[PDB]
Parts: C-alpha cells; structure tokens; sequence
C-alpha cells in the first residue's frame, strides 16, 4: 500500500 | 498493460543522449516531475502521457508495452 | 494534466499525506502536484490547496 511498505 | 514502461522508456532515453527535461520539452503535455515519477514506478503512466513519451522517444506506443 | 487516477494512487501511496497538498496550475487548469521533496523552476505557479477540493474538481 503505503510504499517501501 | 504498461507495467514496466518505466524502465523502458529510462533505457531508450538514457540510449538517446536525452535528459528528462529534453523529453518534456515546453513541459506543457509533461512535467519533469510526472516523468520522473513514471520511470521510477512512483507513478503508473496514463494513456496521453505514455503515448506522448513515445512520440518523443520516436517510437510506437507498442515498442514500450510489456 | 493532473488525473485522477494519478493523484489517488499519489494518495493510495503514502505520497500525499495529510489534509494540503501542492498544485501547479497552468491555462487556469490544474497541471500537476509537488511532493515536499521535489522541485518547480520559477515560472511554474504553486497554490496549497485542500486535497478534498482538489479531488472534486478532478473528478469533473
């Protein structure tokens, strides 16, 4: 979702 | 499907001796920030970019598709 | 040209975060936005603006 996530 | 345009369109401007900017040109289809977020992935390309991006790479849409 | 598309998934991302966001417009129409970490050369004019409200006028 949320990057590097 | 565009899922890997990013890097295409990195290599074959990177090929071409051209800079982000060079590729935007008056920037008024494409910011430098807009391409610089599709060749990174940040950002998936829509249709009027990719297709401008390939006209500005001197190629067809299909030469950058997966 | 700002899509949709492109400003919810700047949104679904965790790139624009919170209630404001930064706008370039061009020709009256919003063109883009700017993330904190990226730059805008000198003509481009910046407004902050509700990410909601930006949200319905794409939506048009």
């Amino acid at each position: 979702h949320h990057h590097h996530h | 499907m565009l899922k890997d345009f990013g890097k295409k369109i990195k290599s074959l401007r990177l090929e071409k001796g051209l800079t982000k900017e060079a590729v935007c040109l008056d920037e008024s289809q494409l910011s430098t920030r807009q391409l610089t977020r599709i060749e990174s992935g940040q950002s998936t390309p829509t249709l009027n970019k990719a297709v401008y991006i390939a006209g500005r790479l001197g190629v067809t849409l299909g030469y950058l598709t997966d």
